[PDB]
């Protein structure tokens, strides 16, 4: 089956908060 | 290294010259695939002002004043010298194969009359329109050879091979024909449907011979058409 | 030597399937060809040596 | 002023198997 | 648009899968437009000046079968009518000088004669030998082993056997010649020589 | 040492392997079509298989550990194993052009040509029955996936799956006859059977246990070489599978059985069985193949028939004991082949053409006159003609039939000859004469399939003014056993 | 022995992938040029 | 001929050590399809002569055995194949446009002999003359043709579409324009100025139409 397998890798994991951390 | 292996490009010149220290048993090959061929254009004094969309065979030398219409095409083979007396053609002309539309400079009285073919004119392959008006919307015949001042009226079909005297302006509708100028028959009002139908679907058609003026890039990346 | 004309007609009437007029530059290829032709005599009698031992040597074998 | 990388070392490599021809005549 | 291109005019002019395929051993002359579906067949000859384009449907020329100096080959769209109007000059036929033709499928061994203007339709039966200026109606198939002719295609006569037996002689000295020609050109051409020197000069 | 020339064809088809499954599976060259990229590097993986095996001739009996309980390398073995790189080879040349036309992503067929000419090299050398077997068994097994390669066309497979069934059974009937000789031998080797078989002659010493062994491996081989006592399915496998992997295993394999055949039963075993079992399938192949040249009309099963009644004049060579007989034998098998090539090709040459009867081969005169005359010359070779080299091949195989003194097999074979030259004048007519059948015009093919019949046809012809070398090669190799 | 198990597992491979992986897993192809592109139905 | 065989081998055999030998140098220039009727003087054994006061249209070919003369003309798109039998066309000639004039070979079924055109021969478009001995000042009309052996006396005016037959030999002066060849008037006077007139008009126009040139700009453009 040619469907997309789902590849385990990635970027690295890296918390992606909002702009609105010191003042807005 | 490579590309100072023109050294075989130049070894070949010596064989390829080699042809001229054999061409003595008689007088041979005087022949060389020249390069020079002034024919799509060959403007004697007047230029054509042949449209960016009328579509005209590399062969067919369009000499002197001619004037081509948007959609029209000049196809494969055929002269059109208006060197010595106007030319012109309208937006749909499909002067097909063979042609022969050089007009005149006189034959035994006068008789310049600029050739002058209308909208949607499918002519027929290896006709000789020699000097005579056209009107719109007919359809020339095949072979067909349209002497000085043939006033070809609207919608009447010239016949296949059918030879055309001077001055016999055939009516609109009738179908001429014969080696003397002799009308053969009023068909039907399909004809004149036929009539457009072809014009128009050979208006397209030179429309789809674009690959006629393709660059050698194009050209060898059609020579794709192995793959598929 | 005969391989080397041999050469020349084998490389003629290849080809003759794809219609290919006469001769090309790959087709002069009979120099080739001459050495199989020198290489296949000198083979005989190499095979002939080793023909006449096949013989003596069922013989010695046969004693 | 070269053809694309990989044909030169083939081209090469023609010789080098010519030579080896030749040579295997010689030698 | 510009004009005068070096290419000259290519002679075998493709368009849509369509390559109209030349076999090996045809003479195509270089002054003719090969184009659309023309396939030329074994010994055949294509002579000087002509056009051989392409519909829907697909010419052919079958084997020694020539089409000589300045002869147009077109066909109709489908003329579905009786039956499809694809052109096959079947085998030996001599399609002579000057000549024209559409959508018409002559049939094996004929000889049409110079300037003759053929239509749809005009299955020119076998063994038939066609005058000069043979010009034909839609439809009309000239019977097997008549000559013809005739601005509205007019029977003339009936052939003895003899000139039968020798239409194939007549189609291969054409053949003949037209080995006499292929011998005269080359696989690839010495053009792009002249063509570089041209750009360099530039 | 001393497997060397094996070792290098069975490296030269891993690297071929995993050239070709990386390359294969590769986003970066988008998936190519290796086959043909894997060919000419396969036919040069041969060429140079060739080359290390004629140039370790002398070398190959390097050490008493390969030869006594492995294989052992002779004389005949690499004037034989020479030809069959040779065969599989020149058969890979036309084979090119298939692939070409193909949409052929088989990178892996290659590989089991490779295979299997890496079994059949270990075949020709095979000295214990465990070695010929297991040789026998890759030879085979390769093959049986060549024959299924087309899957989408059912007509491939179900064709392989009766190769496939015919192939397990002549090994395994081979294998049972392995055990029953091994049961009495007490050893596996054919040096050390030969020692315990030596004029055994089941009617003056009592043999019961060889004989029942004996009986299976001859019967298993049998069916290998396509024998009409074993025919079977097996005419039915050349003409359902497509031209040129039909002329693959129209020769090599047979080639490969017919030289193991020579080894195993000759030298092994001495009782008045053997030869005569031979005789009955000479005179009954060649009977067969008579009747089916005028009974068969498709070209390729034709073909097929015409190479079963060739099997049976080289049977007819094993079948009388003289040496000089078994020298005709390989004379005609050297013959057969290159005719086979031969034959192929010109059928391959018209590859335009879809499955189409001889008529429709007919009408070859007026377009490709050449190629007509060669595909005479093709006919003639099989069918016995003085001037073509197969008579030469099989006068050798006659005058030592009669000198043998097998007056009434050598007669039918001159009677099937004469059946067939009937037909094949009837084809030559075909071709020129009568049933041109449309006037059909042919296709171009490669150069080498063109040479594969120039360098034979000229060579068939040419036998005829120098014929002393290859009648000096045959005997050599069958002295050597 | 050991080069009929290969023989096997490179059969079993070639047999019966079933056009289930890179064996025409590849891509349908396509060729946009040559591609009439309803010039030609 | 044996030695020009020989020398189509060494042009082929140099050929084609430029073709791949210093072309495969990344260069496809050598895989175009140029075209190859710029051979305007085709040529064999035999070979087209050709003086320097006669245009000769690079849209027309001129193959075979031929003699064109002085003030001759052959325009856009005329194809004089004369292989079998020389095409001795003499002064002065004005083929005019698509024209043939043929010894085209023929299983000698009627022995085709050469077509000696005349002098100041005003041929008109599309005539087909084939093994024509057509003599001097005569008029051939537009999408005209000939036959074998005809001879076309002095000023007979050919009309447009006709068909002149076989051996005919056309009397001195006397119009010919059918399909089954008929005389039909005796030429005026009139007629016979204009035709000894157009032949020096196309004489001055070919010696106009000034070809001799190369147009770079449009050779630049075509090259992108
Ligand atoms: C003596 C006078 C010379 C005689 C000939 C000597 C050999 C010439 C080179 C090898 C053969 C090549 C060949 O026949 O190609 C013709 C063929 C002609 O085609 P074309 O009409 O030009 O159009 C393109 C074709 O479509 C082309 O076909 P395609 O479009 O289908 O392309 C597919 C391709 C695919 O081909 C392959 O993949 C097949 C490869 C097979 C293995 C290698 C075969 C060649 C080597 C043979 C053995 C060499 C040792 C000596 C000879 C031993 C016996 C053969 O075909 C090829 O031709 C690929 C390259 C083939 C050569 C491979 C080896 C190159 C290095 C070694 C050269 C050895 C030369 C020995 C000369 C000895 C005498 C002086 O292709 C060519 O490339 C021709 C080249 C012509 C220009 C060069 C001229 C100067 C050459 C050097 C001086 C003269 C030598
Ligand atoms: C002589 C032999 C001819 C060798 C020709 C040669 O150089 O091809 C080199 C390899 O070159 C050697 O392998 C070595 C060639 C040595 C030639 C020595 C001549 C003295 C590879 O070029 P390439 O990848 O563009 O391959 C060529 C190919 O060889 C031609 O047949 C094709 O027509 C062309 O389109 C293109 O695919
Ligand atoms: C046979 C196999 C030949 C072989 O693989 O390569 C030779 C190279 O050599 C000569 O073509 C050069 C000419 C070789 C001439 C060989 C003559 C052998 C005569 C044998 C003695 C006569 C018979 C005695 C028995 C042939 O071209 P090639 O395969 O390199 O490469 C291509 C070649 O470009 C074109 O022919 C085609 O693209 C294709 O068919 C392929 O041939
Ligand atoms: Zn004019």
């Amino acid at each position: 089956a040619a469907a997309a397998a789902a590849a385990a890798a990635a970027a690295a994991a890296a918390a992606a908060a909002a702009a609105a951390a010191a003042a807005a | 290294r490579a590309f100072y292996s023109v050294g075989f490009w130049i070894r070949e010149t010596g064989q390829a010259l080699d042809r001229l220290g054999c061409r003595l048993q008689g007088k041979n090959y005087f022949r060389e695939q020249l390069s020079r061929h002034r024919t799509l254009m060959n403007v004697f004094d007047k230029a054509p002002i042949v449209d960016k969309e009328a579509f005209v065979a590399p062969s067919a030398s369009v000499i002197g004043d001619v004037h081509i219409g948007r959609g029209s095409s000049i196809w494969y083979g055929c002269v059109l010298r208006g060197d010595v007396n106007t030319v012109s053609v309208g937006s749909g002309t499909n002067i097909q194969d063979n042609s022969l539309v050089h007009v005149a400079k006189s034959n035994l009285s006068g008789k310049v009359h600029p050739t002058i073919i209308g909208d949607n004119v499918t002519i027929g392959h290896s006709a000789v329109l020699h000097g005579c008006t056209v009107e719109d919307e007919t359809f020339i015949g095949m072979g067909a050879t349209l002497l000085d001042g043939v006033v070809v009226e609207k919608h009447g079909m010239v016949a296949a091979g059918a030879l055309v005297r001077q001055n016999t302006r055939i009516p609109s509708g009738e179908v001429w024909g014969g080696n003397p100028a002799r009308f053969l028959r009023k068909l039907t009002d399909e004809e004149i449907a036929f009539i457009s139908q072809s014009a128009t679907n050979y208006s397209n058609l030179a429309q789809a011979h674009a690959a006629e003026n393709a660059k050698p890039l194009n050209v060898i990346e059609f020579e794709k058409v192995l793959r598929k | 030597m005969v391989g080397a004309l041999l050469g020349l007609g084998t490389q003629m009437y290849s080809n003759a399937l794809r219609k290919l007029p006469y001769m090309r530059h790959p087709w002069e290829h009979v120099v080739g060809m001459g050495l199989g032709a020198v290489f296949a005599n000198q083979l005989v009698k190499w095979d002939v040596k080793l023909k006449e031992d096949l013989d003596v040597m069922l013989a010695k074998a046969r004693a | 002023v070269s053809e694309d990388k990989n044909r030169n070392y083939a081209v090469v490599a023609g010789v080098v198997a010519i030579v080896g021809s030749i040579g295997w005549y010689l030698k | 648009r510009v004009k005068w291109d070096y290419r000259g005019q290519r002679q075998i002019i493709p368009l849509g899968q369509w390559l109209p395929k030349v076999a090996v051993d045809a003479y195509v002359a270089p002054n003719v437009v090969l184009a659309g579906q023309v396939t030329v067949w074994d010994g055949s000859s294509v002579w000087n000046g002509a056009v051989l384009r392409g519909d829907l449907n697909k010419i052919t020329v079958g084997f020694c079968s020539n089409v000589q100096e300045r002869c147009v080959v077109h066909a109709a769209w489908s003329s579905p009518t009786g039956l499809p109007a694809a052109t096959i000059i079947d085998r030996y036929v001599t399609v002579g000088a000057y000549s024209l033709l559409r959508s018409c499928t002559i049939e094996p061994e004929c000889i049409i004669g110079q300037h003759s203007i053929l239509m749809e339709g005009s299955l020119v039966e076998t063994r038939s030998i066609l005058e000069a200026g043979s010009v034909v109606p839609p439809g009309r198939r000239i019977p097997s082993g008549e000559l013809w002719g005739g601005n509205p295609a007019r029977f003339i006569r009936t052939l003895t056997n003899e000139e039968t037996l020798e239409i194939p002689k007549l189609a291969v000295a054409i053949n003949h010649l037209s080995g006499d020609y292929f011998s005269e050109f080359l696989p690839y051409s010495t053009v792009y020589l002249e063509v570089e020197k041209f750009k360099k000069s530039l | 040492l001393a497997v060397f020339p094996e070792i290098f064809i069975i490296n030269a088809t891993f690297i071929l392997l995993i050239h070709g499954v990386v390359f294969s599976t590769s986003k970066k060259y988008d998936y190519p079509p290796l086959a043909s990229n894997v060919g000419w590097l396969g036919l040069l993986s041969v060429l140079i298989t060739l080359l290390l095996l004629a140039a370790g001739a002398p070398l190959l009996t390097i050490a008493h550990l390969f030869w006594n309980n492995l294989f052992r390398r002779d004389n005949f073995t690499y004037f034989c194993q020479i030809f069959l790189l040779l065969s599989t080879a020149g058969t890979i040349s036309m084979c090119f052009d298939f692939f070409d036309q193909e949409r052929f992503d088989a990178f892996e067929f290659i590989v089991l040509i490779l295979l299997s000419t890496c079994g059949m090299l270990f075949m020709i050398s095979a000295y214990d029955l465990i070695a010929m077997y297991l040789a026998i068994e890759l030879q085979s097994l390769c093959f049986y996936v060549i024959a299924a390669s087309k899957r989408k066309s059912e007509f491939s497979t179900e064709a392989g799956l009766k190769y496939l069934i015919l192939g397990a059974f002549s090994s395994g009937i081979l294998l049972f006859g392995c055990s029953m000789i091994y049961g009495s031998t007490g050893a596996t080797h054919f040096d050390q059977l030969a020692k315990i078989l030596t004029g055994y002659e089941i009617t003056g010493a009592r043999s019961s246990g060889i004989f029942m062994g004996i009986l299976f491996i001859a019967v298993g081989f049998l069916f290998k070489i396509t024998a009409v006592p074993f025919h079977m399915w097996a005419p039915d496998i050349y003409e359902g599978s497509p031209t040129p992997v039909t002329a693959f295993l129209s020769i090599a394999p047979k080639i490969s059985i017919f030289a193991n055949i020579l080894r195993v039963f000759i030298y092994g075993s001495y009782g008045a069985t053997l030869q005569q079992i031979f005789f009955f399938c000479s005179i009954a192949s060649m009977i067969l193949g008579a009747l089916a040249a005028m009974a068969q009309t498709k070209v390729k099963r034709l073909l097929a028939y015409s190479s079963i009644g060739h099997v049976g004049y080289i049977c007819i060579g094993f079948s009388c004991g003289t040496i000089e007989g078994i020298q005709s034998l390989l004379i005609g098998i050297f013959i057969y082949a290159l005719m086979t090539m031969d034959a192929f090709a010109i059928v391959l040459a018209l590859r335009q053409t879809r499955v189409k009867y001889i008529a429709d081969l007919g009408a070859l005169a007026k377009t490709n006159p050449i190629l007509a005359i060669t595909f005479s010359i093709t006919m003639f070779s099989y069918a016995g003609i003085p001037p073509l080299a197969g008579f030469c091949s099989k006068f050798y195989l006659f005058f030592a039939a009669l000198g043998c003194g097998a007056y009434f097999l050598a007669l039918v074979g001159v009677v099937t000859s004469v059946i067939g030259c009937f037909y094949y004048i009837r084809l030559v007519k075909r071709m020129f004469f009568d049933t041109p059948r449309t006037w059909i015009l042919y296709e171009p093919m490669d150069r080498n399939k063109s040479l594969l019949l120039a360098m034979t046809s000229f060579f068939i012809t040419l036998f005829l003014l120098y014929p002393s070398p290859l009648f000096s090669v045959t005997h050599q190799m069958a002295l050597s056993l | 022995p050991s080069l009929i198990l290969l023989v096997a597992m490179i059969g079993a491979i070639v047999l019966t992938m079933h056009r289930t992986t890179k064996v025409k897993r590849q891509d349908v192809f396509r060729r946009n040029a040559i591609d009439f592109r309803r010039t030609i139905m």
